[PDB]
RNA sequence: UAUCUGGUUGAUCCUGCCAGUAGUCAUAUGCUUGUCUCAAAGAUUAAGCCAUGCAUGUCUAAGUAUAAGCAAAUACAGU
RNA sequence: AUUCAUAAUAACUUUUCGAAUCGCAUGGCCUUGUGCUGGCGAUGGUUCAUUCAAAUUUCUGCCCUAUCAACUUUCGAUGGUAGGAUAGUGGCCUACCAUGGUUUCAACGGGUAACGGGGAAUAAGGGUUCGAUUCCGGAGAGGGAGCCUGAGAAACGGCUACCACAUCCAAGGAAGGCAGCAGGCGCGCAAAUUACCCAAUCCUAAUUCAGGGAGGUAGUGACAAUAAAUAACGAUACAGGGUCUUGUAAUUGGAAUGAGUACAAUGUAAAUACCUUAACGAGGAACAAUUGGAGGGCAAGUCUGGUGCCAGCAGCC
């Protein structure tokens, strides 16, 4: 007695799960990208399936179709804006060769890692999880954020988090007082 | 139950149907619960109801809920799963509230037991109060301590226990005798269809409550 | 706790209810939160208005902390700020005490006991109290 | 079922009411009325969800019992009041009026008019019959009946009745090459001039209408309401005018207006 | 983009079945079950039977007030 | 498209309607009389239109069955007439009169663990299967049957009787209907709270105000679904690739943080919780992650020990 929410499965179990090539190929991308598992793997498989069939149905289409030029520039649009395609390669059959380096690459993750400042993948997985990230002047702590590409440039640290000045953390107070009580005294 | 002694603590799970097993909240559960459950699974299992008590002392709503469901869990890994256990707010005026009360009694008024294989076939026995029957002078005559004869009243359950004198009988935690004499007292707390009955025969206002081994 | 920014938008004035409506964001960079009350005060401060006659009642802290938005008003002449203000949000400012009642499982119990009678139930008492005193 | 229906829940609401499925799984269900109630407007969506004058339904409330809300001159005091298409609500508290009028997309519109011309409205007669007595009478769009109305004015007209007593001011007759607002089906909204009347005997006459843009379309009689002549309505049109821009040139408009 | 491998043959092919691996808006069950958001829940076998409590009442300035009701215009006037 | 709307004549009627109602205001006139006149509303009222509806209604479209081929027609089945009844059409019913109506393009009977649709899943397409269940329509309130009231009910949180269950007692009598919300029984093998509130969404009334287990809030078995902690950076000794790159270690150094605890504030009808935060909170990160399997198939053991038997070699290894 009320309206259902939608709700949709993001990934989706492969039939031919542990043959060897898919195997190593994804443990080369988990490995290679400080992934957790292979939910992340699944997950962007199942992106990138989405719209390899959008633009497989657009393709399909006329050329000079309403419908094919609308949903084509809004496809390739949004897809210059996360950063995925490069500024030259707005063309659907660009887009149906793509891969899922691409999206991995654009994670926030990567593209901490990327800009120095964390030394590591998984340093910089760590540094996200425990609250660290400033995106623009908001904290992230979400490693799959996907970071726009007009927002690559504001990645920096919290006005929180005490890499930022702003009053050191708590086993730095810890520390202190134990140098302070014992070897202060 | 007396709680520190296992011996009765044995015999109360060897003998009850129902048995209402309480546990401190605040502090959680303790080794004379996991004994007796023990027991009361390796020796027959009754119709266990876990009750939970001491929930006042939580100063929080979270640690009580997350407490609460710690002991939910517990005893649906201990007790059958979805098990339902009672929880108990207060002790205000020396008894809890109202409402709990009333789910006890509910939930105890309309179920049903099982028919357990060592109940069945055994005659078992419910001791209500106690009496020693000795002449005074057999006391003092021949120095006190010669043994005696010992009338106990109580009720009978599971199996008709034959009505010729000498059966032999065992009570737990004393030993093994022969039965004297017997018989058959009428109910000094009867139900009141048995007194309709009765009247019903022929054609208890207040005293619901018999306990002869406390005082009134 | 260095200092606190007020920020009132989308201010739309409703002379409906004779009062302004806004949306306010503060920018706390320090201390905890907002602090409804002393934010009240300030807010009553900023315009002209008589601190009874604002009200300030959703908010909500941005993730990460410092910035918090929510939803306030601003009433003029307190007369019909108590006039047009919910109950509830009357009494949680003070300017109202909080009634007591029974709970609803009483209040319906006892309307169905008062069902059960016919007129004002003075002849039934007296025909009782008659009937079982003798 | 035995009976009159009384509630009305979310989604079975009037998609053009633009109430959110969350938050409540009733809708306001507009009472008897002027209008249907599938192509009218409560009064509570109008005071709250368009013009975000209150919070609740009970701030409505204390809106309407205030006496400051008025439909076509006249003070309504009812939550679920029915307003549709012409009516003339008007606000005396903030001296601002209102025409409810479609949005090229299919709803009703805000379109804020002056307080001269919120003194009449464009009602499409009809029926025209025989009263009692003798008496002719004609029946319009929202339930109001005239007496006497003027010989010419015939069946399936639009006539200028102002605010108080009825009495139809200079009305204009139904033919090819008027202006025409369109109430109702999939082309809800649009505005243009009738090029063909294609008259069918036994039901569902039609009328084709072609826009400022030259982009014909066909329609049935009863979503057609003539306005005014080509290149002057009788009313002060909403924004856009009625043109029914496709997506393309909507969004390439939208990002003209993009940025500063 | 659309997950099969063997046995049933010494091979070549139908046909059903069996063994195996994997996917399940499928039923049942087991083990484990820290955080955030969200929202499904006596149809499956019985439209079988129900203890107790609640779920439909309603007053404006504007129908009737002599309450031996409550506080303060000799026709009433507030609640 | 009319015997339509409407008008006219003659009459008719247990004969209807046309204000004997209520509040708030104190205006104007002079013959200066509690005279005349007069404002804003509330509620009733006849008919028409309108709106919320309802009842019938045209066309086309439903699973299996021929080991169901003829079915309906006494006691209405097809049609005509006249009437009764209906809110009204109508074999809906009655009196009369004809003999018709359906079917191998499957009538009729039977079965259905058959409420229907929007929809759901699997597919590349066609299909196949599901849809009690957030919306729309229908039917029912233990099973038949009948009725009052009212605009609207063949109503069951309305009434009467029959059938089956079943409560109370003083034995004469009275009372009943959870397929509403909780909750219990239905096996001796088990599964949500007899919680809070009208703050939101709306509904009802004489009605801003009262009521609402409708509805919302919190509690509760991992239904399903989303994001995500359980560690990161070093120094030393060996093993390396071999002067710059890694592993191992009951070796070591400081940083960072939330699961929890908690003043406060926010949140909320009041709370819980989330978001924010003074303080406490980590070396065995004990603040202690699980479920399975190992020649294959579609991955990971030519790893180890032990046990039952042998008229096989030796004889107690």
């Amino acid at each position: 007695p009320r309206a259902p929410r939608t709700y949709s499965k993001t990934y989706s179990t492969p039939k031919r799960p542990y043959e060897s090539s898919r195997l190593d190929a994804e443990l080369k991308l988990a490995g290679e990208f400080g992934l957790k598992n292979k939910k992340e793997i699944y997950r962007i498989s199942f992106q990138l399936s989405k719209i390899r069939r959008a633009a497989r149905d657009l393709l399909t289409r006329d050329e000079k179709d309403p419908k094919r030029l609308f949903e084509g520039n809004a496809l390739i649009r949004r897809l210059v804006r996360v950063g995925v395609l490069s500024e030259d390669k707005k063309k659907l059959d660009y887009v149906l060769a793509l891969k899922v380096e691409d999206f991995l690459e654009r994670r926030l993750q990567t593209q901490v890692y990327k800009l120095g400042l964390a030394k590591s993948v998984h340093h910089a997985r760590v540094l996200i999880t425990q609250r660290h990230i400033a995106v623009g002047k908001q904290i992230v702590n979400i490693p799959s954020f996907m970071v726009r590409l007009d927002s690559e440039k504001h990645i920096d640290f919290a006005p929180t988090s005490p890499f930022g000045g702003a009053r050191p953390g708590r086993v730095a107070r810890r520390n202190a007082a134990r140098k302070a009580e014992a070897s202060g005294e | 139950c007396p709680a520190d002694d296992l011996n009765a603590m044995i015999d109360i799970a060897k003998i009850a149907d129902l048995v209402l097993l309480l546990i401190d909240g605040n502090f959680g559960f303790e080794m004379e619960t996991m004994e007796f459950l023990n027991i009361a699974q390796h020796h027959g299992m009754p119709r266990v109801l876990g009750v939970a008590t001491h929930l006042d002392l939580f100063k929080s709503q979270s640690t009580l809920r997350a407490s609460k469901k710690r002991l939910k869990h517990r005893f649906w890994t201990e007790v059958y799963q979805g098990a339902k256990l009672f929880y108990l707010s207060g002790v205000i005026n020396g008894r809890y509230p109202d409402r709990e009360i009333l789910n006890l009694s509910r939930f105890i008024s309309v179920m049903k037991f099982r028919p357990l294989k060592w109940r069945n076939e055994h005659p078992y026995m419910l001791a209500d109060r106690f009496t020693d029957l000795t002449h005074p002078e057999l006391i003092e005559t021949q120095g006190l301590q010669i043994d005696r004869k010992v009338a106990i009243y109580g009720y009978l359950h599971g199996t008709p226990l034959p009505s010729a004198p000498g059966t032999r009988v065992h009570i737990a935690g004393v030993g093994d005798f022969s039965v004297a004499q017997i018989e058959k007292l009428p109910d000094p707390c009867p139900t009141p269809f048995y007194q309709q009955k009765l009247d019903d025969f022929e054609r208890d206002k207040d005293k619901l409550i018999y306990a002869p081994m406390s005082d009134v | 706790s260095d200092a606190v920014t007020i920020r009132t938008r989308k201010v739309i004035s409703n002379p409906l209810l004779a009062r302004k409506q806004f949306v306010v964001d503060v920018l706390h960079p320090n201390r905890a939160n907002v602090s409804k009350d002393e934010l009240r005060e300030k807010l009553a401060e900023v315009y002209k208005a008589e601190k009874d006659a604002v009200s300030v009642f959703g908010f909500r802290t941005q993730f990460g902390g410092g910035k918090s938005v929510g939803f306030g008003l601003v009433y003029n002449s307190v007369a019909e700020a108590k006039k047009f203000e919910p109950t509830y949000r009357l009494v949680r400012y003070g300017l109202a005490e909080k009634v007591e009642k029974a709970s609803r499982q009483q209040r319906k119990q006892k309307k169905n006991r008062d069902k059960k009678i016919f007129g004002t139930g003075k002849r039934l008492a007296k025909k009782v109290a008659r009937r079982n005193a003798d | 079922a035995r009976g009159p229906k009384k509630h009305l829940k979310r989604l079975a609401a009037p998609h053009h009411w633009l109430l959110d499925k969350l938050s409540g799984c009733y809708a306001p269900r507009p009472s008897a009325g002027p209008h249907k109630l599938r192509e009218s407007l409560p009064l509570i969506v109008f005071l709250r969800n368009r013009l975000k004058y209150a919070l609740n339904g009970r701030e409505v409330k204390a809106i309407l019992m205030q006496r400051h809300v008025k439909v076509d001159g006249k003070v309504r005091t009812d939550t679920t009041y029915p307003a549709g298409f012409m009516d003339v609500i008007t606000l005396d508290a903030t001296n601002e009026n209102f025409r409810l009028v479609y949005d090229v997309k299919g709803r009703f519109a805000v379109h804020r008019i002056t307080d001269e011309e919120a003194s009449y409205k464009l009602g499409k007669v009809k029926k025209v019959q025989l009263g009692k007595k003798g008496v002719p009478y004609v029946v319009t769009h929202d339930g109001r009946t005239i007496r006497y109305p003027d010989p010419n004015i015939k069946v399936n007209d639009t006539v200028k009745i102002d605010l108080a007593s009825g009495k139809i001011t200079d009305f204009i007759k139904f033919d090819a090459g008027k202006l025409v607002y369109v109430t109702g089906g999939r082309n809800l909204g649009r505005i243009g001039t009738i090029v063909h009347k294609e008259r069918h005997d036994g039901g569902f006459d039609l009328v084709h209408i072609k826009d400022s843009l030259d982009n014909t379309f066909v329609t049935r009689l009863n979503n057609v309401f003539v306005i005014g002549e080509q290149g002057k309505p009788y009313i002060s049109l909403p924004k856009g005018k009625g043109i029914k821009l496709s997506i393309a040139e909507e969004r390439d408009r939208r990002r003209a207006q993009q940025g500063l």
